[PDB]
RNA sequence: GCUAAACCUAGCCCCAAACCCACUCCACCUUACUACCAGACAACCUUAGCCAAACCAUUUACCCAAAUAAAGUAUAGGCGAUAGAAAUUGAAACCUGGCGCAAUAGAUAUAGUACCGCAAGGGAAAGAUGAAAAAUUUAACCAAGCAUAAUAUAGCAAGGACUAACCCCUAUACCUUCUGCAUAAUGAAUUAACUAGAAAUAACUUUGCAAGGAGAGCCAAAGCUAAGACCCCCGAAACCAGACGAGCUACCUAAGAACAGCUAAAAGAGCACACCCGUCUAUGUAGCAAAAUAGUGGGAAGAUUUAUAGGUAGAGGCGACAAACCU
RNA sequence: UCCUCCGCAUAAGCCUGCGUCAGAUUAAAAAACUGACAAUUAACAGCCCAAUAUCUACAAUCAACCAACAAGUCAUUAUUACCCUCACUGUCAACCCAACACAGGCAUGCUCAUAAGGAAAGGUUAAAAAAAGUAAAAGGAACUCGGCAAAUCUUACCCCGCCUGUUUACCAAAAACAUCACCUCUAGCAUCACCAGUAUUAGAGGCACCGCCUGCCCAGUGACACAUGUUUAACGGCCGCGGUACCCUAACCGUGCAAAGGUAGCAUAAUCACUUGUUCCUUAAAUAGGGACCUGUAUGAAUGGCUCCACGAGGGUUCAGCUGUCUCUUACUUUUAACCAGUGAAAUUGACCUGCCCGUGAAGAGGCGGGCAUAACACAGCAAGACGAGAAGACCCUAUGGAGCUUUAAUUUAUUAAUGCAAACAGUACCUAACAAACCCACAGGUCCUAAACUACCAAACCUGCAUUAAAAAUUUCGGUUGGGGCGAC
RNA sequence: UAGGGAAUAGUUUAAAAAACAUCUGACUCACAUUCAGAAGAUGGAGGUUCAAUUCCUCCUUCCCUAACCA
C-alpha cells in the first residue's frame, strides 16, 4: 500500500544511514521473496564502488590514507574508510588492506604494464595478464559490480584489440573495454564461507526466516546437470 | 472487445478476445498551423490523409464521428479559426504565401463565432459559456441615479 | 374473578395527472461536520453465473422508444432445448379514481430509529374513553391459562347406557409414510392469528349470427363469435458479480517495553518468580466460561514475551504444511 | 473475626454510569432506578519548529579494565529571516473487551509483606449420592490398559527425533514441521522486492548436527543438450528356472533374462504369514521388555543406511522407595444436600384416568388377548424401562445433488513466455574454367569444337495481426444392473 | 473364497530350433577342455480347421492378483 523505498538519500555520507528492511515484500505489500523478515537492526554504509574518482577540482592518479578496516553488516567483505585530500569514502576492502597503507587509484595506461599492488586500482590495459583483480565494471565509469563478495577474485587473462578478457568468480569469461578500472587483488574476508552457522537461531539473527514445512517433490529440474561453461559475455561494441 | 469460437467451430469454447491497432508515433506538418506535430497514428490514418492530401484536408474535410479524437477535432477548431479571422499569424512576414495557403482551403471557411465551438465537449461549452456570462453584478447606486435623472429629466421637459 | 378480550384510526397500496429536489447564521473530504499556508492524485475499459437443455461442454427469452396486425410466420439452433424478425399495418387523452389494505394487514416504517454487526450490512416492536378529563364515575358476556372447586380400584378416557358421576359391556389417538403402523416409525404443549392450485392447446357446455362468423388482421367443406370451466407451499449444500473485513488470528514493517533471585559463567545453559504456554488429572458440560476453574506441568536473555501505529484480501492473502489461520 | 489475589497511578478504552436533593423503592434476596441540581479550573498531558546549503567513521552494557558480534536509539555548521509574548483541548466515576454487576481477556510504573483494597457463612439441620480436603491398623502396585491419582522425591535402559524451537485458537504437542550441517538446481547483474546486494552472492528445493558411510543402474519417464548425448543427493529401479557336499545350505554347475540385478549395513520388530519363532536374561508365573540367532510375502543407503553424546510434559521396559491405587474400606471437615424465608431459569411435552405376568403383533406392549393385581394423595432416593431427552445418522447406500484435491479424464489457450511469419523500419548492388594450327612489335600482346544470365542479411531488445510450442491455468464429468455397495460378471 | 496367466527333449530358452545333460567316436599317457557324429520334447484328454508351436473346453498342475466399507 503506502511502501516508500528508505533508499531516497541524494548526496554521498559516510555516515551510516539508517536502513528499512522489507520482510521479502514489494511495494504492493505482498510478499515477494519468501524467507526474509527480522535480524538485527543495521545501518547502511554507502560504499564508493567508483575507485577512479577525483575530487571535484582534481584530475588524474591520486592517492588515499587507509584510515580504518571495519566490518560491515551489509555485505559479507569488509570495507576500508579511506581519506584523500578533503575527501573520505567507504570502499571494499581487499584481502590485506590495513589501517595505515597508502593506496593508488590510477586511470593511466601505458605501453609496459605496472607492477600490480593490492588495493590499488588501475585500468585493465595497465595490468600484467594473470593478475588477481576485483570490483571490476563492465563500462568505463559505471563502477564496479562483479567480484564483490568477501575473499572473491577474477583473473585477467587477455589483452587484446584495447579490450580485457577476465575470468569471473563463477568461471565464465567477460570482455570489456582496457579502460575499465579493476582493483588488485581479492575481496577481503577470505575465510568467510567457512563460517559455521551453528545454530537456527543465529539465521534469525542475520534476518532469514525458516524454509516452508510443505514437501515438495523433486522434478526433472533436479538432479546433476554437466553442461558447458557459458560463452564469453561481452560488453564491447563494434 | 469480442468474442471468438476456438478453432472457428462453434461447437468449441467461446474465448475473449481483443483486436488492437497497430500504432505508430509519426511526424505531420499543418499548412494552416504552419507546425508539426509527432501524433500517434494508424496506418488507415495515414491511407486517409493522403486519399484527402493533406493533414489540412484530412481534419477540414473528416467529421467528427470520423476523426474519433479530441485532438483532430482541436485540430480542427484550430485550423478554422485561422480561416475564419484570414489570421495574419500564418507567415507573418510572407503576405502572398499566407494568402495562397487561405485560398487553398477556402471551401472550409465559416464564420468565426461558429468555429470558436467546434469540437468543444458539452462540458467545455458549458465553461466557455458560463465565462462569457461571468459578469460583476452592478452596484444599485448606478442604477438608481440613472433612473433618477431620467425621471428628473422627464419632469422637466414636460412643463 | 383474574389474566384478558373487543375497537378504527394512523397511515399504506395501485392508478391517473404533473417532468422533482438548493444556501437558509456557523461548521463540514484532515480523525467529516475541524476559522487561517508552497500544490499538482485524478474519470472512462464486453458482466458473470445460477438456471434450461432432465448430465454437460455450442446453446438457454431479459423494456429500448406506436397499441393492434403481419407472426410465433420468414429465419436461427449440440437443427436440440429453445430463440425469433422485418417489410407492411396504424387505436386511443376527460388527473383527483378503486367489487384496494385497515395495526401479524397495508410501506420495513410510530424508523432505517432502537437493537445487532469492526465494517459493508441486517433491522424491529407498538396505538385504541369521552362532546368535555377545566367531567376519573360506569356495565356485562367471550381463547388458552388459571381461580371459585385437588383426589378414590380400571386403563386413547369415550360410547351404549343407567334411578344413579363411577362401577357393567364395547372400544389398539391422530396426521404422514408404507406391502403392512397401537406401533417403541414422522410431526404435533396449547390458544389466537397468519399460512399453500397461477395458465395454454384442444375438447366440452350455454348463447348470438350462420355459408358464413368476427367492431380490418383471423378462421370457415357448419362454421364462427362470446362466455363458463384447468395446472400449489416451505427447504439445501452450492455457483457467480460487486462491495466490506488483518482492532481476532497468520506473517511482515516502523519505533518502543519487560524479563526477580540462585548456579554457571562463551550460552537458542540449568534451577526458579513475574510473564508466556497448555502435558496430565479432576471439576465443569444452558458452565463462572459459545473452551473455564483447581492442581500438576513446558518455557522463562530468547528462533523470547509483549503495548502502539502501519501492510498483505477471497480465483486472494498468510503459513517453522496443521490443508494451519484470515472477527 | 477473617482475607489480601491485591492495591494506587499512567496508558488505552469508555463517556456521567453508588455526588446532593426529591421521588418512587435500593439489588437474580432486601440504589448503581426515575427527575432535578451540581461537577473535572494547569504547572502534568496534548497541540510544536523560517529558508537554503552544509555537517554527522569510532555502539550499548555503572564504560573503566577486559572481550565480543548479530555491528547498534540520541551530534551540526554557514548566511539570510526573526520583537511576540502564556491561547486552545484532556482532567469525573464503583469504568474497558467478553449479550450480564461474567471465576475469562487486559500494556507500563510503584508498592507488594500493604499505610492501600476486601468478606468465604440468608437461617437451620448435619441423611444418601456427588464434589474438595485431612487422617488411617496390617500389607505395600496384590490396583489398573497403564502406578492414572496420590505419596515419595528412584535406578537402569529400549524405540523415535540429534539438540532450543514449531503446530491442528476450541478432542492430536507428537515420532509431525523447522533446524545447525550436507547436497542438487537456477542466475554475470543495479535505481521500488531480491538489493542501495554481485557467484565465499542471491534465489528454488532435498535431506537433517556430528561420526562411519552414502553401493549398482541414464533402458523408461522427466530435465538439460536438441552433432554421437548428458543427468539419480532427478522421478524411479535394483532377476529367474533347474542341479550338486545324508538332510539343511550350495563355494560350485547349466540356461535364460535385464538399464542395473539390492551393495555396505541392519533385522522377533513404530516394522511381526507361520509366530506367543528359538535361545540367553528378566518374574513364582511374561503374547511385555533387554541381548542374540534365524533371516527380508514386502529391510536398505540425502525417498538417506548404520552407530553415538546430550536432550524430550514423546512411546515402551524396569530396581528401590513410596503410598487408600488396591486387599477393604472407615472417620471427620467444608461444599452440595434437606428443611424455613426471598427471588426464580431450561431442554422437554399428541392426549393420558400413565400396574405385573405370559401370549400376540410392523417380528422386543402401561394401552391388544388371557390371567393376576388395584382406596386416595405428598416427600426423599434409584436409574431397569418409557426402543428416555438432545442434534431431520458424521457409518452405509441412493441423487443423471455439491464441493476439495490429483491426473497420461474431456475441452481449451483467453492470459503469459518463447519462436516463426507478416507488418513497421536499414538503406545500397556487376566476385569461382588460363589450352602458341605456316597469322604474332625488340615490350603494356590478336585467334581455333566455350570471350554467357550474375538481389546482401528481408532493414535492431519494440509494438500490432497471425500461426506454433510450452508453462500455468480454466470449465465439466466421472453409466447402469446388482439378494446393500465395492470387486468380479453382465 | 473369486478372477487371470502359464504347462515345448533330462535341463533352460526358442518358433519344433538352440545350448547343456546323455550316447558314440576322435585328440590325450589318462582325464577335462576341444573336435566330429547321434539321438532326444509341444502337460493329459476333448475338438474344429484345407493344416493346431499362436485356437479350443475340460481335467491335472503350478503360479499371480484380489478378498474392501461399516
Ligand atoms: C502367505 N505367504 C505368501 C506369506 C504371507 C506373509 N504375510 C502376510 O500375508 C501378511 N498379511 C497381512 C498384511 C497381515 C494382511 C508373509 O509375511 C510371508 C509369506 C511367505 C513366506 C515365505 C517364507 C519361506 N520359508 C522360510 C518358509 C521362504 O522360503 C521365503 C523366501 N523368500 O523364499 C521367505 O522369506 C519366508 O520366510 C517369508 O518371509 C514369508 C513371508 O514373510
Ligand atoms: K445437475
Ligand atoms: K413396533
Ligand atoms: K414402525
Ligand atoms: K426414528
Ligand atoms: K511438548
Ligand atoms: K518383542
Ligand atoms: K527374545
Ligand atoms: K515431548
Ligand atoms: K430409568
Ligand atoms: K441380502
Ligand atoms: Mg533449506
Ligand atoms: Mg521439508
Ligand atoms: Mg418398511
Ligand atoms: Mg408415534
Ligand atoms: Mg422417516
Ligand atoms: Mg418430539
Ligand atoms: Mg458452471
Ligand atoms: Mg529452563
Ligand atoms: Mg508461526
Ligand atoms: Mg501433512
Ligand atoms: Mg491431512
Ligand atoms: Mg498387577
Ligand atoms: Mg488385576
Ligand atoms: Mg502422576
Ligand atoms: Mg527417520
Ligand atoms: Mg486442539
Ligand atoms: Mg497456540
Ligand atoms: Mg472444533
Ligand atoms: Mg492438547
Ligand atoms: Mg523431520
Ligand atoms: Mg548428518
Ligand atoms: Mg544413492
Ligand atoms: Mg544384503
Ligand atoms: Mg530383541
Ligand atoms: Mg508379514
Ligand atoms: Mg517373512
Ligand atoms: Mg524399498
Ligand atoms: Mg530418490
Ligand atoms: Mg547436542
Ligand atoms: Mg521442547
Ligand atoms: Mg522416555
Ligand atoms: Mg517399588
Ligand atoms: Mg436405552
Ligand atoms: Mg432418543
Ligand atoms: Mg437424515
Ligand atoms: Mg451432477
Ligand atoms: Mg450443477
Ligand atoms: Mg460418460
Ligand atoms: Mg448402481
Ligand atoms: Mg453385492
Ligand atoms: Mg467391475
Amino acid at each position: 500500500a503506502n511502501f516508500v523505498s528508505w533508499k531516497s538519500r541524494t548526496k554521498y555520507t559516510i555516515t551510516p544511514v539508517k536502513m528499512r528492511k522489507s520482510g521479502g515484500r514489494d511495494h504492493t505489500g505482498r510478499i515477494r521473496v519468501h524467507g526474509i523478515g527480522g535480524g538485527h537492526k543495521q545501518r547502511y554504509r554507502m560504499i564508493d564502488f567508483l575507485r577512479f574518482r577525483p575530487e571535484e577540482t582534481k584530475s588524474g592518479p591520486f592517492e588515499e590514507k587507509v584510515i580504518q578496516v571495519r566490518y560491515d553488516p551489509c555485505r559479507s567483505a569488509d570495507i576500508a574508510l579511506v581519506a584523500g585530500g578533503s575527501r573520505k569514502r567507504w570502499i571494499i576492502a581487499t584481502e590485506n588492506m590495513q589501517a595505515g597503507d597508502t593506496i593508488l587509484n590510477s586511470n593511466h595506461i601505458g605501453r609496459m604494464a605496472v607492477a600490480a599492488r593490492e588495493g590499488d586500482a588501475h585500468p585493465l590495459g595497465a595490468l600484467p595478464v594473470g593478475t588477481l583483480i576485483n570490483n571490476v565494471e563492465s563500462e568505463p565509469g559505471r563502477g564496479a559490480q562483479y567480484i564483490r563478495a568477501a575473499g572473491t577474485c577474477g583473473v585477467l587473462l587477455r589483452k587484446v584489440n584495447g579490450t580485457a578478457i577476465i575470468q569471473l568468480p563463477s568461471k565464465r569469461q567477460m570482455q570489456v573495454l582496457e579502460t575499465c578500472v579493476a582493483t588488485v587483488g581479492r575481496v577481503s574476508n577470505v575465510d568467510h564461507n567457512k563460517r559455521v552457522i551453528g545454530k537456527a537461531g543465529r539465521n534469525r539473527w542475520l534476518g532469514k526466516r525458516p524454509n516452508s514445512g510443505r514437501w515438495h517433490r523433486k522434478g526433472g529440474w533436479a538432479g546433476r546437470k554437466i553442461r558447458p561453461l557459458p560463452p564469453m559475455k561481452s560488453y564491447v561494441k563494434l | 472487445l469480442g468474442q471468438i469460437y476456438a478453432n472457428n467451430d462453434k461447437l468449441s469454447k467461446r474465448l475473449k478476445k481483443v483486436w488492437k491497432p497497430q500504432l505508430f508515433e509519426r511526424e505531420f506538418y499543418s499548412e494552416i498551423l504552419d507546425k508539426k506535430f509527432t501524433v500517434t497514428v494508424t496506418m488507415r490514418t495515414l491511407d486517409l490523409i493522403d486519399e484527402a492530401y493533406g493533414l489540412d484536408f484530412y481534419i477540414l474535410k473528416t467529421p467528427k464521428e470520423d476523426l474519433c479524437s479530441k485532438f483532430g477535432m482541436d485540430l480542427k477548431r484550430g485550423m478554422l479559426l485561422r480561416l475564419a479571422r484570414q489570421d495574419p499569424q500564418l507567415h507573418p512576414e510572407d503576405p502572398e504565401r499566407r494568402a495562397a495557403i487561405y485560398d487553398k482551403y477556402k471551401e472550409f471557411a465559416i464564420p468565426e463565432e461558429e468555429a470558436e465551438w467546434v469540437g468543444l465537449t458539452l462540458e467545455e461549452a458549458i465553461e466557455k459559456q458560463r465565462l462569457l456570462e461571468e459578469k460583476d453584478p452592478v452596484p444599485l447606486f448606478k442604477i438608481y441615479v440613472a433612473e433618477l435623472i431620467q425621471q428628473l429629466q422627464q419632469q422637466a421637459l414636460s412643463e
